[PDB]
């Protein structure tokens, strides 16, 4: 009920929706085109139809949905591919047969006909439950046992508990009665993209992310729930780091939200992710895509879907953290989302603030970033989840003055600062140690102290050596390395060794593909100990260079030492190399 | 010792904050008890029948005047529903006396729960779009915030 | 130094905290007494206003 | 008293667009009447009526307009402007942006309701600031001082430790004492901060032991953007009540002044108003004035409000509209240097733009020394000449610095090394610091000094 009255391109004015709410999705026309209610002038409403509006005839029925933009969560969310407006692309291709996306596709987000092995918890049939209770668990797949939980904002005395059996999504398994009425609950549930998932309490970020690359793991640690920004636009280095995360991160699962990027890059990512596989601690091979949910949005896709894709992905991540799993969410291009925002603002005739962006850029971006952190879950049993965002910045023209970049830097905690110059310098990690910064270093206090009490001192010394190196570079460019003091020459040489071996991790070789925290910390300790034991010797710089060349080779062997040789074996080799360097430094001097 | 005695200072600060916030919690609990006693006394007043009627007529007159509508839809509790049916158009005549005007149409019937309604009148307007709600229970807790500074002044020791 | 400091610290802070708690309890008792004294006067004044209707 | 009346309850919302809810057929509206809208789902949120016309009334809600139905939402007219229940008990607690308690404690029992956006102090009544403040930082008290009633902000771009500096000032704050019951009662507004920074502030204030005398007004970025604008108003209302009508001196701190400005730009753009520079609203001078122009010493009362906001240069440009308006209004500034921060200086204050307009009255015979003004002038002027000497050396060479220029460069280097630097908890008193300040002044020749007369420093004696 409800007929269109004014269809002016993207905006559609329809009478009859006296009871429509602000920001409520509504279906328009025979083709069931989807649009959002924005202006509720009088008895009529205003529908911003996402898809093409061509062909609509006046008095075409408009059907209300009684729900804002919501993503249907639950089991089976993993693995599949979804658009910005939560449309399953693979199932659309299978069912429709044709290649193109039909104008008016209505495929449900999750196939409700597929059967999952539902295993209920031992909760009593006559017990009492509230929101967030882990009332059951369903085996959606291997490696990602889906701990289904009672829907938030629902508290009731349970009446029915389904047994362990193969059930469909449309099948009901739960029913509760707090008041006189009894309401049944299914395995599938919904949540608006805008409103965040309820949390009992935000938690202080304590446990770091292990990316698998020595440079980020050591120099610039990022904690669970820590915001990260990547300045990557060309060379697909951001995609390289994303693949490294998907393969080796501590994240129990990963969500990649590709919005507004070029179609060919989306095809490359969609073909690259299935190829990648993540090794288990047991050593057997298991696909990363089984634990990864990918959300793609090309430029051809509707702009509003591209804007809302970010909230869709972050809501999926919120579901994953609420079910008590550490999860990482990667935004392929925040600048693309900013472009979508500017397009929407222009379509809505908003007053521009800075370089065409709408004034509310800061609020939306800050809210999205602040929706990620270490979280105390809702309900019982008490478990802790975490969403950490590694959303990538793609400034046009490579200028930080862009408003989106400035806002992100104001909000982001860790900025890894990838530079194309390092790629031009044949550096595979391509992480600019100088222009990048970490603000979560203090958060690593307890963790680093427990792992290695001297690790904090080692990291501080390494930062000091990096600063001394960036100074000594221009110092040598001034007159030469000879004029530098012997201790200064040792500092320069040790900084060069650090950059060549520790900081620069090839990751193409099997031995350097993954660098654990133990191996990286031991390599840093060996390098800093060699540099220190060389410090008190100053002896001629050339003389120490020739006499301690074996020590330098042994230190470089720490890079050769790999977890592929075994973690205890690598630790023993690093300890032996450190002992050999100490003996060489002490005996010769 | 210098960096540890800060822990003792923090412990003292936490203890003092807990003590004072507990005192303030007791204060607010006393305020809530006062509100509950006021509600119970309001119910006791609602138990009155004869003199209780004139207050209802005054409420109807004032609500009709401040609304200044040509037709209203008034709803009352089942208790005193006979009383409101008795007062009937006497309130309309009183309003026409207050301001020279033709008395509006008054329609009375569904009732809220006795204790919940606690008397009062919801005069409202045509189609229920505009509502002048005057339940005594709602009239109270409006006076409460206004008089709270006076009560805090009253609580000297 | 450390032994004298720990000997001094072991007990004084706890005694001060207990004394503060006792003082807070006494103040709460006095406040409750005052509230009990003023309860009916406050109730009557509030009741008078809600009953008070004119025009 | 005139008989009470219960609030009207409307349902005639006749159009919604943007952050605005349009009503109709309203009987007796009131400008800026606070309205508490209740939706069909049963949830409630507040808002202000920004315009009244005929029987219409345009309301800008607080929590956003999402989920509002043109036929089920109900609007209620409280018939009064926004009032904050200020009371003496409000000390030692925390509050949300709107002022709701968040310290797990009972709501404030008000001594008296006070309408926020309070009337201006009569200009004749206002009196000049005359007493210095011991913030606990050396470089502020030594030069570019603060008077108990003087407003002065902290300029600091993004990524600088200005929040840590504010925390240090708040914990180390105190009177010169050259008492405790009327001592500094710090009010700490927090306009749009990150959750991590909020936890930082909460922990630092709770552990400091100053929670017995400090009230926080935390407002995160996740809060509604409009709720950010009323925060530094509620804070100043409470400060006014505590200082003027309760006596104790207040040292108000506002954080992220730029965030308040951003909150204003967003609201104004939603309202579709005439834009000033950079798209900021034209009347922002007025609304920054209504915030800043409150601290001061009223004559009839012994209280005193001191204003220490913290700005953030958006593009690290002092020419941005927000710092421009601030510097127009705020009576001085303290400047923090990014380059000095890169030089690994914990208090990276750049003394070249750091000036206090009321320092002339902060100094005197009651406090400081007779050579304080002259020492400040010399250490403020010779630094610029040393910077010019450094520039000339850079554009020519090392030999360019002559026998006079080299002295200026050495003075600049030693000044950046010794005087400016300070410990994370350094309460370096004025005299011990001024001794080395005169040492720096005497690095340059004792007779080449142009502006200062030698007799003024001769009143002081070395060692």
């Amino acid at each position: 009920y409800g007929y269109v009255r004014k269809v002016s391109g993207p905006v559609v004015i329809a009478d009859g929706m006296n009871g429509a709410a602000m920001y409520e999705l509504v279906r328009v026309g025979h083709d069931n085109l989807i649009g959002e209610i924005i202006r509720l002038e009088g008895d009529s409403a205003t529908i911003q139809v996402y898809e093409e509006t061509a062909g609509l005839m006046v008095n075409d029925p408009v059907l209300r949905t009684h729900k804002p933009l919501s993503v249907e969560l639950g089991p089976g969310i993993l693995g599949n591919i979804f658009d910005g407006i939560q449309r399953p692309l693979k199932t659309i291709a299978i069912r429709s047969g044709d290649v193109y996306i039909p104008r008016g596709v209505s495929v449900p987000a999750l196939d409700k006909d597929t059967l999952w092995e539902f295993q209920p918890k031992k909760i009593g049939e006559g017990d009492l439950l509230t929101g967030g209770d882990l009332y059951a668990t369903v085996f959606e797949n291997s490696l990602m046992q889906h701990h289904v939980a009672l829907p938030p904002d629902a508290m009731g005395k349970v009446t029915y508990v389904a047994p362990a059996g193969q059930y469909s999504l449309k099948d009901t398994v739960l029913e509760l009665e707090f008041q006189g009425v009894k309401k049944s609950f299914t395995m599938l549930q919904a949540w608006p993209v805008r409103t965040p998932r309820p949390v009992s309490s935000k938690l202080a970020a304590d446990t770091p992310l292990l990316t698998g690359q020595r440079v980020l793991d050591a120099l610039f640690p990022s904690v669970l729930g820590g915001t990260c920004a990547i300045p990557g636009a060309f060379g697909c280095g951001k995609t390289v780091i994303s693949q490294a995360l998907s393969k080796y991160s501590n994240s129990d699962t990963v969500v990649y939200v590709g919005c507004g990027e070029r179609g060919n890059e989306m095809a490359e990512v969609l073909m690259d992710f299935p190829q990648l596989t993540m090794t288990l601690p047991d050593g057997r091979e298991e696909s990363v895509m089984k634990r990864t949910t990918l959300v793609a949005n090309t430029s051809n896709m509707p702009v509003a879907a591209r804007e809302a894709s970010i909230y869709t992905g972050i809501t999926i991540a919120e579901y994953f953290r609420d079910m008590g799993y550490n999860v990482s969410m990667m935004a392929d291009s925040t600048s693309r989302w900013a472009e979508a925002l500017r397009e929407i603002s222009g379509r809505l005739a908003e007053m521009p603030a800075d370089s065409g962006y709408p004034a509310y850029l800061a609020a939306r971006l800050a809210s999205f970033y602040e929706r990620a952190g270490k979280v105390k879950c809702l309900g019982g049993p008490e478990r802790t989840g975490s969403v950490t965002i590694v959303g990538a910045v793609s400034p046009p023209g490579g200028d930080f003055s862009d408003p989106v970049t400035s806002a992100t830097l104001s909000i982001v905690q860790v900025f890894w600062g990838l530079d194309k110059k390092l790629a031009q310098r044949k550096h595979f990690p391509s992480v600019n140690w100088l222009i990048s910064y970490s603000k979560y270093s203090t958060a690593l206090e307890s963790f680093y102290e427990q792992f290695d009490p001297d690790f904090i001192n080692i990291r501080t010394k390494a930062r000091e050596v990096l600063q001394r190196e960036d100074d000594l570079n221009e110092i040598v460019q001034l007159v030469g390395k000879d004029a530098l003091a012997e201790g200064d020459k040792i500092t320069l040489e040790t900084a060069k060794l650090l950059r060549e071996d520790y900081l620069a991790q090839n990751a193409f070789t099997p031995y350097d593909k993954f660098c654990p925290f133990y191996k990286s910390v031991w390599m840093m300790r060996n390098i800093i100990h060699f540099y220190n034991l060389a410090n008190q010797a100053v002896i001629t710089y050339t003389l120490i260079k020739h006499r301690l060349g074996d020590l330098f080779y042994r230190l470089v062997s720490q890079k050769f030492e790999d977890p592929a040789e075994g973690e205890p074996a690598l630790v023993a080799k690093f300890k032996k190399l450190h002992e050999d360097l100490t003996a060489g430094f002490r005996a010769l001097e | 010792e210098k960096q540890v005695e800060i822990r003792k200072k923090i412990e003292y600060s936490m203890q003092l904050n807990a003590s004072r916030i507990k005192v303030l919690q007791a204060q607010d609990d006393l305020v809530s008890n006062m509100m509950e006693a006021a509600s119970k006394e309001v119910l006791n007043v609602s138990r009155d029948h004869n003199s209780y009627k004139k207050l209802l007529k005054g409420l109807i007159v004032q609500s009709l005047l401040r609304l200044k509508e040509p037709a209203v839809l008034l709803r009352c509790r089942k208790d005193d529903h006979h009383l409101v049916e008795s007062v009937l158009e006497s309130a309309k005549e009183e309003y026409a006396q207050k301001l020279q005007v033709h008395p509006p149409e008054i329609i009375v019937h569904h009732n809220a729960h006795g204790p919940s309604c606690s008397g009062g009148v919801v005069v409202a307007s045509r189609d229920g779009k505009i509502v002048c709600e005057n339940t005594l229970d709602a009239r109270l807790d409006v006076v409460f915030r206004k008089k709270l500074p006076e009560i805090r002044k009253q609580l000297v020791s | 130094e450390f032994q004298r400091k720990l000997a001094e610290s072991s007990g004084d802070s706890g005694a001060n905290v207990k004394r503060l708690e006792q003082e807070t309890e006494v103040k709460i008792h006095h406040l409750n007494a005052g509230a009990e004294k003023i309860q009916y006067d406050v109730v009557q004044m509030l009741l008078k206003h809600v009953t008070t209707v004119k025009n | 008293e005139g008989t009470l009346e219960v609030a009207m309850e409307y349902r005639t919302v006749t159009g919604v667009a943007g952050p605005l809810v349009i009503l109709d057929k309203v009987k007796g509206p009131k400008y800026y009447e606070i309205v508490n809208i209740r939706l069909g789902d049963g949830t409630m949120r507040r808002g202000q009526v920004l315009e009244v016309d005929g029987e219409k009334a345009v309301v800008q809600v607080f929590e956003g307009t999402s989920g509002i139905d043109n036929k089920f939402t109900t609007v209620q007219f409280t018939g009064e402007v926004l009032k904050t229940p200020v009371s003496l008990d409000m000390l030692g607690r925390i509050f949300n942006g709107s002022g709701k308690p968040i310290d797990n404690g009972p709501p404030i029992l008000p001594e008296a309701y006070l309408d926020i956006s309070g009337s201006s102090i009569n200009p004749s009544e206002r009196t000049y600031p005359e007493e210095m403040i011991q913030t606990g930082i050396s470089t502020i008290d030594v030069m570019n001082s603060i008077a108990r009633g003087q407003k002065i902000p902290l300029f600091s771009a993004a990524g600088l430790p200005h929040n840590e500096i504010a925390a240090q000032i708040c914990r180390q704050a105190g009177l010169v004492k050259r008492g405790e019951e009327d001592n500094f009662a710090i009010v700490f507004a927090a306009m749009g901060v990150n959750m991590e920074t909020a936890q930082f502030f909460k922990r630092d204030f709770e552990e400091n032991g100053s929670m017995e005398r400090v009230t926080l007004f935390l407002n995160l970025a996740n809060d509604p953007t409009i709720e950010r604008i009323i925060t530094p108003r509620i804070a100043l209302t409470t400060a006014e009540y505590l200082a003027y009508e309760c006596g104790k001196h207040v040292l108000v701190i506002l954080t992220d002044m730029s965030s308040y400005a951003d909150a204003l730009r967003e609201v104004s753009a939603a309202r579709e108003e005439v834009p000033g520079r950079r798209g900021y609203p034209g009347y922002m001078y007025t609304d920054l004035a209504q915030i800043y122009e409150r601290a001061g010493r009223i004559e009839g009362r012994k209280g005193s409000i001191t204003q220490i906001p913290i700005l953030t240069m958006p593009n690290d440009d002092i020419t941005h509209p927000t710092p421009d308006l601030t510097g127009y209004i705020t009576e001085g500034q303290i400047y923090i240097d990014r380059q000095l921060q890169n030089r690994q200086i914990y208090p990276p204050i750049n003394v070249l733009p750091s000036l206090s307009r009321l320092m002339k009255s902060a100094i005197g015979e009651g406090m400081t020394r007779r050579d304080h003004s002259d020492v400040s002038n010399q250490l403020y002027a010779n630094y610029a000449i040393g910077k010019d000497v450094q520039a000339m050396k850079a554009v020519v060479g090392e030999e360019a610095l002559s026998s006079e220029d080299l002295l200026y460069l050495e003075f600049l280097d030693k000044f950046e090394r010794k005087f400016v630097a300070q410990g994370a908890y350094d309460s370096r008193n004025i005299f011990q610091s001024l001794d080395l300040a005169w040492t720096l002044l005497r690095i340059f020749p004792r007779e080449l000094l142009h502006r200062i007369p030698g007799k003024t420093l001769d009143q002081y004696y070395s060692r």
